[PDB]
């Protein structure tokens, strides 16, 4: 099959920024003159969005930062200006030789100022220790940029193994990132302890942030 | 036109998959071509089969030999069948519609997917519990099988300073994941916030309100 590689595999660019990416097939998409390469767009979530067909043609109605270039094996799709609805990952095709194939795809992060977080802390609600475990949720929000350590402490005693984080997306309208981190406890073991706290280090923050409540 | 893609949800291993790709009434599909493509958790995109108005197959040599798609025009409707299921076959399904350029296709027109996963256990439906209140306040949607669970707030009227965020697997082998909204704190004691949370391969749909 006609294998298509993609280069880089992930960049990071500012807004206002001129993105190119690259595709490379391992043999010429060319036939009779034109060239059988398309570029999709790809945000997390969704399906896929057609932006080029036929190496150079924009899709009507996509967004005129949007171009395409290349011949033979070698092509490129070029981002004027990025906007920061651009975070996505892209993706050549070729429509050359059955079975139409994809590259890998080339994710676009964009880069901005670091953020520290803003943080908050939750404790289980009743509901959840009525049917016999407890979830600590500790929230870090709007940050920037994705790397984050969160350190749970239990009557001051730190903890691991017993947590979970999870991360979004980069945000398309202001770049950053949001954090979850949940402790999970019995509700027996939950209520042997008074007071729960999370510990946040970030490249924003000079010293680490804690929050904390007193169970009850 | 809006191609809506159905049957995904749990597959047993060594089992068949039936998948169908409704498309908008009013649309005339003759000068098309209809195709399925997938993407597994993570991964890039396979595409697996097509089919063109006279009833033409094609299917990517990956998967030939278990595969076959079809079409019942009179229901403007496209079907993909795949059998002895494993592993490699847990993605997003997409159905896609093709378009010509001097003959060949590109896919200009995509549904929004439906998971398909390969496994022996249960479905199990989420227990929904609330993270009670800038103030931040959400939904924690705990403990559901497969993927996936959708939320929205007020009934999507909501939308700004929502973040939902990826599921994480638990070492019970099911799925949680939490839905925060940051609002202004003055509007606390006068807005009313409610978490939708849908999980349809339990048939759960939850209005939960978050008071403080």
């Amino acid at each position: 099959d006609i294998q298509l590689t993609q280069s880089p595999s992930s960049l990071s660019a500012s807004v206002g920024d001129r993105v190119t990416i690259t595709c490379r097939a391992s043999q010429s998409v060319d036939y009779d003159g034109d060239s059988y390469m398309n570029w999709y767009q790809q945000k997390p979530g969704k399906a896929p969005k057609l932006l080029i067909y036929a190496a150079s043609y924009l899709e009507s109605g996509v967004p005129s930062r949007f171009s395409g270039s290349g011949s033979g094996t070698d092509f490129t799709l070029t981002i004027s200006r990025l906007r920061p609805e651009d975070f996505a990952t892209y993706y050549c095709q070729q429509s050359h030789e059955d079975p139409y194939t994809f590259g890998q795809g080339t994710k676009v992060e964009i880069k901005r100022t670091v953020a520290a977080p803003s943080v908050f802390i939750f404790p289980p609600s009743d509901e959840q220790l009525k049917s016999g475990t407890a979830s600590v949720v500790c929230l870090l929000n709007n940050f920037y940029p994705r790397e984050a350590k969160v350190q749970w402490k239990v009557d001051n005693a730190p903890q691991s193994g017993n947590s979970q984080e999870s991360v979004t997306e980069q945000d398309s309208k202001d770049s950053t990132y949001s954090l979850s981190s949940t402790l999970t406890l019995s509700k027996a073991d939950y209520e042997k302890h008074k007071v729960y706290a999370c510990e946040v280090t970030h490249q924003g923050l000079s010293s680490p942030v804690t929050k904390s409540f007193n169970r009850g | 036109v809006q191609l809506v893609e159905s049957g995904g949800g749990l597959v047993q291993p060594g089992g068949s998959l039936r998948l169908s790709c409704a498309v908008s009434g009013y649309s005339i599909t003759s000068g098309y071509s209809w195709n399925w493509i997938r993407q597994a958790p993570g991964k890039g995109l396979e595409w697996v089969a097509s089919i063109t108005y006279d009833g033409s197959t094609n299917y990517n040599p990956s998967v030939k030999g278990r595969i076959t798609i079809s079409r019942d025009d009179s229901k403007n409707t496209f079907y993909l069948q795949m059998n002895s299921l494993r592993a490699e076959d847990t993605a997003v399904y997409y159905c896609a519609r093709g378009s010509h350029y001097f003959g060949h296709w590109h896919f200009a027109v995509w549904g929004q997917g439906t998971l398909v996963t390969v496994s022996s256990a249960s479905t199990k439906g989420p227990s929904v519990f609330p993270l009670a209140p800038t103030a931040a306040l959400g939904c924690l949607v705990k403990d559901y099988f497969p993927e996936p669970v959708t939320v929205s707030w007020n009934s999507g009227a909501l939308t700004s300073g929502v973040h939902t965020f990826p599921a994480v697997l638990q070492s019970s082998g099911l799925y949680s994941l939490s839905s925060v909204v940051t609002v202004p704190s003055s509007s606390l004691g006068t807005q009313t916030y409610i978490c939708n949370v849908n999980h349809k391969p339990s048939n759960t749909k939850v209005d939960k309100k978050v008071e403080p």
